[PDB]
RNA sequence: GUCUACGGCCAUACCACCCUGAACGCGCCCGAUCUCGUCUGAUCUCGGAAGCUAAGCAGGGUCGGGCCUGGUUAGUACUUGGAUGGGAGACCGCCUGGGAAUACCGGGUGCUGUAGGCUU
RNA sequence: GGGGAGUUUGACUGGGGCGGUACACCUGUCAAACGGUAACGCAGGUGUCCUAAGGCGAGCUCAGGGAGGACAGAAACCUCCCGUGGAGCAGAAGGGCAAAAGCUCGCUUGAUCUUGAUUUUCAGUACGAAUACAGACCGUGAAAGCGGGGCCUCACGAUCCUUCUGACCUUUUGGGUUUUAAGCAGGAGGUGUCAGAAAAGUUACCACAGGGAUAACUGGCUUGUGGCGGCCAAGCGUUCAUAGCGACGUCGCUUUUUGAUCCUUCGAUGUCGGCUCUUCCUAUCAUUGUGAAGCAGAAUUCACCAAGCGUUGGAUUGUUCACCC
RNA sequence: CCGGGCGUGGAAUGGAGUGCCUAGUGGGCCACUUUUGGUAAGCAGAACUGGCGCUGCGGGAUGAACCGAACGCCGGGUUAAG
RNA sequence: UAGCGGUCCUGACGUGCAAAUCGGUCGUCCGACCUGGGUAUAGGGGCGAAAGACUAAUCGAACCAUCUAGUAGCUGGUUCCCUCCGAAGUUUCCCUCAGGAUAGCUGGCGCUCUCGCAGACCCGACGCACCCCCGCCACGCAGUUUUAUCCGGUAAAGCGAAU
RNA sequence: GUCUAACACGUGCGCGAGUCGGGGGCUCGCACGAAAGCCGCCGUGGCGCAAUGAAGGUGAAGGCCGGCGCGCUCGCCGGCC
């Protein structure tokens, strides 16, 4: 205070972005393709300085990349459950899961 | 703390293991004389000044406890004495705690 | 900050590797330490009993003693300015050999061995270690295609 | 009233500037701390060898004569 | 600018050092010719050392001289002291050898010439021979004043052995504390 | 091929489950007077040798987990050294050298010293 | 026995014995992959405790979870299975440990006597603490071995003086004997300002040496707090986001506030307010010229060019500030 | 421990080793990079290296540190930062 | 009113008429009044209708002389020329923080060897000279890279790896 | 700013197992001299050649080997270095 010994105490909360940081990631469907900039341009004049905005080239919260996705789930090694698609490698000890019906 | 009266232990003027009896220690009070005591006397003496200084400012809270050691052979008199790391309590040859069955 | 402390620092230093955690194997302590071989000093921590202090954690020197299960060592610890050849004592559990030396012990045998090939065969052979020069000049054949073209990768955004 | 802590760096060019850096070695040193029964043991071997002379000498005059003669005897 | 350092620059090993009695100097007006002239190692060494000051060339004690004259393969040679030479009392052997010295005490020089030796002064060294040819060269020895026991690691520490100054032995002088583990601690 | 006792490395040796068994080799297994110790001959200890390899143990199988070792991750992240390089800043590009780790995709799944057997 | 006298009345310190020990200590971090490292930097602990919580040797495995069993239940006690330290190691935290360093027993005092060496902090001085050997007496275990305090890192102390134990010790003054005294060794009595003075205030009656190395003013750097705006536009404005405003956010400016700092003067810059006088700035209360309006007129509100010219008379306080006719 | 036989081993530089006596200092400051306290400070506090201090010259108009740069007294030529 | 005082102008002068005076306006003016001379009280002492006032232009301890040049970690200054070398502001301890001690950094005095007056002869996987070193250690060192072998746990990265 | 005296330390200059006129004394000779020269003084004594103990005190080298003493640890003459 008096400075004889300074050190604050706790007072709000923050995050820190890196350069290439990922702050919001909207989904939703294709039509919406200019409502989805449209809206979340708004969010650069809330934050402090520039954030460039940008479209996706994946299926959604995925990892996986443009829609070859849905092809890889038809193939079955990706398997729709849940927010997002659970991965599946041609690994594991269901070898005969894969021949009744893989 | 708390020690046993007797063990046996290296009796120097025998010149091996023998049991020992503790005691724990006193101090004296004054030989009869001491020159120490006798200059200081003699330096008291006269008008004016307290010579030797006086201790006021105590800082310890505990004295390092001094147990003695007796022999028992027959015409080994010697008495020996011994150290013990600070405490804050003291016993000797007390009740001994037996583990396993303690009830609060 | 602190001051002394006879482990400062030592949280990681002595901590006995990322997985074996497990009781001493047995070979450290069945090696043969002489009088005058180079060790170097890694410290346990297991051990518990005559660690070398973490100044000489790492440091190897000479060995001049040796007690039953104890070497004493000689290293060159840094202090100011002046360099001190001090003396220690180690538990056999924190030493080990370095082949530092007995690399060039090797390498002094084949010396020694090249020496005498030389004096049976009368042709003066170049003893050991020139160090190393620059590239020869040497035909590359491109028999196969001709080169590769290489181009530089037009940009693209992966957030 | 108040002062200004320390702030150290020119001590290390201080050293440098004409300070030594190895510690003066030398052959064969002072045996102090060696494992004193080793110690014993060993002075006696040495007491023994700078006496034993009619031991030591009178049974090595024989690899005197031994090598001093096979050295050449190779020829 | 050159980046050398400069504290090194002159060498201390003075070039025509003190030198201040005529005798002396011209001593060296005359080595300094042989010096330069002569190939002789022993003259370069004899005329560095007419330079240094007594305290650097103290005097060679008799007995010294027997004892390190008497090995074997230096019979018949002349024996050759920058120094000077004092007789020892703890020699009863009369002499039996010939010396070259700057200075010789009166009693070892009736001690040698008694033994039928002989004394050389420099000048008669030199023109019996302008070189070491067949001569011996000593030094009376240099690390035997008393300030080398006062010298050396400050007493008080662990492990010197050297010599305090304190004005008396007396047993109440410095033995008090840091001495006896009786009184505080010791060495 | 393989086992037994002591081991060194201490997971390519672990864990899970199924199959296989080149002496009495280990072991299960039958008893408790002697030795011994427990509330319990379960354990420990002793004395045995009727059956047993069902188990341990050894070997094998596993689109097995684990583990070891490779790739892709990447010359990316990172940094020694340089500039009167950009930027108002936050940061960043370049010259020069060094150069990683996940996700992901391969491969492997005990070796071996010593003294001692057998080929069920 | 302050009637009278002598003297003392710690240091650190974002100015000042106010607060607090950063004054001895030890852990984790800062600390930048030797390893040293700073602040009244951050999270913490100590002035103890233990006849065992020491030393050996043997035997068992802990945390928790799952299925069962009369009372019995969420939880007593018994049993089976899973069980990589998830528990316990006296206490802070870190390290370390699974036929142990934990748990239970069994026996015991190596928590003893005696030289030297080394580490730890550094002048490579001591104290403290620790390392590894050697000479004795021992302990346990069949034995190999392990043990000279605590599983390691903290847990404690000089000269002088006092006190205790030690040898059939030396001296006790011309000699002898005996008391007593001084010696020599090892422990203890303590210096927490922790390398170790014995110590209460007040000076507005004050003094001398100095200091701008250090406060109280202006002046500088900063602008958090103070004031002035700007951007985004859910809403208020019956209807309507922007006539006029503006939340949740965010970017600046100004030095007309208050702080933070110590750079300049302590061998001196006269430091509140008021009175008188000049001049300057503009982010404009009024006036000249203009746009806009939820503007019919009248008033009034927003904005633009703009400091040429105005911005009062009094009650109350010293008032700056305020308040009222 | 005594005797015997074999010589020196990677580049680039250069003479090394050793003793005695001893004045001044123990108020620092700044900068590239890393870093703690703070909102930040021409603020407080740390590591490395270099400077200013103790030092002038050309250049940044002006200046303690920045850039170049290191000094005996001069003539000729040539540059660095500019 | 004289006499005694000394309120307000915060009037005058403020290197003054004056080391405290002047002009006006002011309180008292028969009582605890004003005043000359004599006499007493003396410095930790007197004296005080009490302000720490007065004690010879000096008083919250006068003046003179001596001890005496008291003492200082504190300011001030510290006198001729050139030449050579050239820092520290950091460690530890201190009633230590504007100071010393100690280390470090500094200069001076030197030393022990190198052996480049190294002929009229004659080599090193050891340097120098090279006639060649009988006389010769190329011995040694490094704020450097190289080749080996070691040590750490920051940057970076991870949570479908424990906390 | 060792200014001067007294210490002490080290370097340097000059005289040795010693060194030193240090205080006294002697020539009478006193301008120069309060000096200079001389000594059973030659040195009582300082400092040194000898350390260590708190103090009684003790205080600086062995080797070969002849024998007898069991060459037994060892001793006594031995001859020698
Ligand atoms: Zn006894």
């Amino acid at each position: 205070t008096g400075m004889r010994g300074a050190f604050g105490k706790p007072q709000g909360t923050v995050a820190r972005v890196h350069i290439g940081q990922v702050i919001m990631s909207i989904r939703t469907k294709l039509q919406n393709k200019e409502h989805v900039v449209e809206a979340l341009r708004r969010a650069k004049f809330k934050f402090p300085g520039r954030q460039k905005i940008h479209i996706s080239k994946k299926w959604g919260f995925t990892k996986f990349n443009a829609d070859e996705f849905e092809d890889m789930v038809a193939e079955k090694r990706l398997i729709p459950d849940g927010c997002g698609v659970k991965y599946i490698p041609n690994r594991g000890p269901l070898d005969k899961w894969r021949a009744l019906h893989s | 703390v708390n020690v046993p009266k007797t063990r046996r232990t290296f009796c120097k003027k025998c010149g091996k293991h023998q049991p020992h009896k503790v005691t724990q220690y006193k101090k004296g009070k004054d030989s009869l004389y001491a020159q120490g005591k006798r200059r200081y006397d003699r330096k008291q003496s006269g008008y004016g000044g307290q010579t030797k200084p006086i201790f006021r400012k105590k800082a310890k809270t505990t004295k390092k406890i001094v147990l003695r050691l007796e022999c028992v052979e027959p015409n080994c008199r010697s008495k020996r004495m011994l150290a013990i790391k600070r405490c804050k309590h003291f016993e000797l040859g007390g009740d001994k705690k037996r583990k396993g069955q303690v009830i609060q | 900050t602190n001051t002394k402390g006879k482990r400062r620092g030592t949280r990681y230093m002595f901590s006995r590797p990322f997985r074996k955690h497990g009781v001493v194997p047995l070979a450290t302590y069945m090696r043969i330490y002489k009088k005058g071989d180079i060790v170097d000093i890694k410290g346990m921590g297991t051990v518990q009993k005559g660690m070398p202090h973490k100044c000489y954690h790492g440091k190897t020197g000479r060995v001049y003693n040796v007690t039953q299960h104890a070497v004493g060592i000689v290293v060159n610890k840094q202090v100011k300015g002046k360099i001190l050849a001090k003396r220690i004592n180690v538990r056999i559990e924190h030493i080990k050999h370095s082949k530092s030396r007995d690399s060039f012990l090797k390498r002094v045998k084949e010396n020694d061995q090249k020496k005498k090939e030389a004096k049976e065969k009368g042709t003066w052979v170049q003893l050991k270690r020139q160090p190393a020069p620059p590239r020869e000049a040497h035909f590359v054949r491109t028999n196969g295609k001709e080169p590769e073209l290489l181009e530089p990768i037009p940009y693209e955004f992966m957030a | 009233a108040k002062s200004k802590n320390h702030t150290t760096h020119n001590q290390s060019r201080k050293w440098h500037r004409n300070g030594i850096k190895k510690p003066r070695s030398q052959r064969y040193e002072s045996l102090k701390g060696v494992d004193p029964k080793f110690l014993r043991n060993m002075r006696f071997a040495k007491k023994h060898n700078k006496k034993g002379l009619k031991k030591m000498q009178a049974n090595n005059a024989k690899a005197m004569a031994a090598r001093a003669e096979a050295i050449k005897a190779l020829v | 600018g050159v980046d050398i350092r400069h504290n090194k620059d002159r060498k201390v090993r003075r070039k025509e050092p003190k030198s201040q009695d005529i005798y002396l100097r011209l001593l060296v007006k005359l080595y300094r010719f042989l010096a330069r002239r002569t190939n002789s190692t022993f003259n370069q060494v004899v005329l560095k050392r007419l330079f240094m000051s007594r305290t650097n060339r103290p005097p060679l004690s008799l007995s010294r001289m027997i004892r390190k004259m008497k090995l074997p393969g230096r019979e018949n040679k002349t024996a050759v002291v920058v120094g000077t030479i004092t007789d020892d009392v703890r020699v009863q052997e009369v002499p039996k050898l010939k010396v070259c010295a700057l200075r010789v005490t009166s009693r070892a020089r009736s001690r040698i010439l008694r033994a039928g030796g002989k004394i050389l002064t420099f000048d008669q060294l030199a023109l019996d021979s302008p070189k070491g040819c067949g001569t011996v060269l000593l030094s009376g020895p240099r690390k035997g004043r008393e300030v080398y026991r006062h010298f050396g690691k400050a007493p008080g520490t662990p492990h010197s052995h050297t010599k305090p100054y304190v004005r008396s032995k007396g047993r109440k002088f410095e033995r008090a504390r840091g001495r006896r583990a009786s009184r505080g601690y010791k060495n």
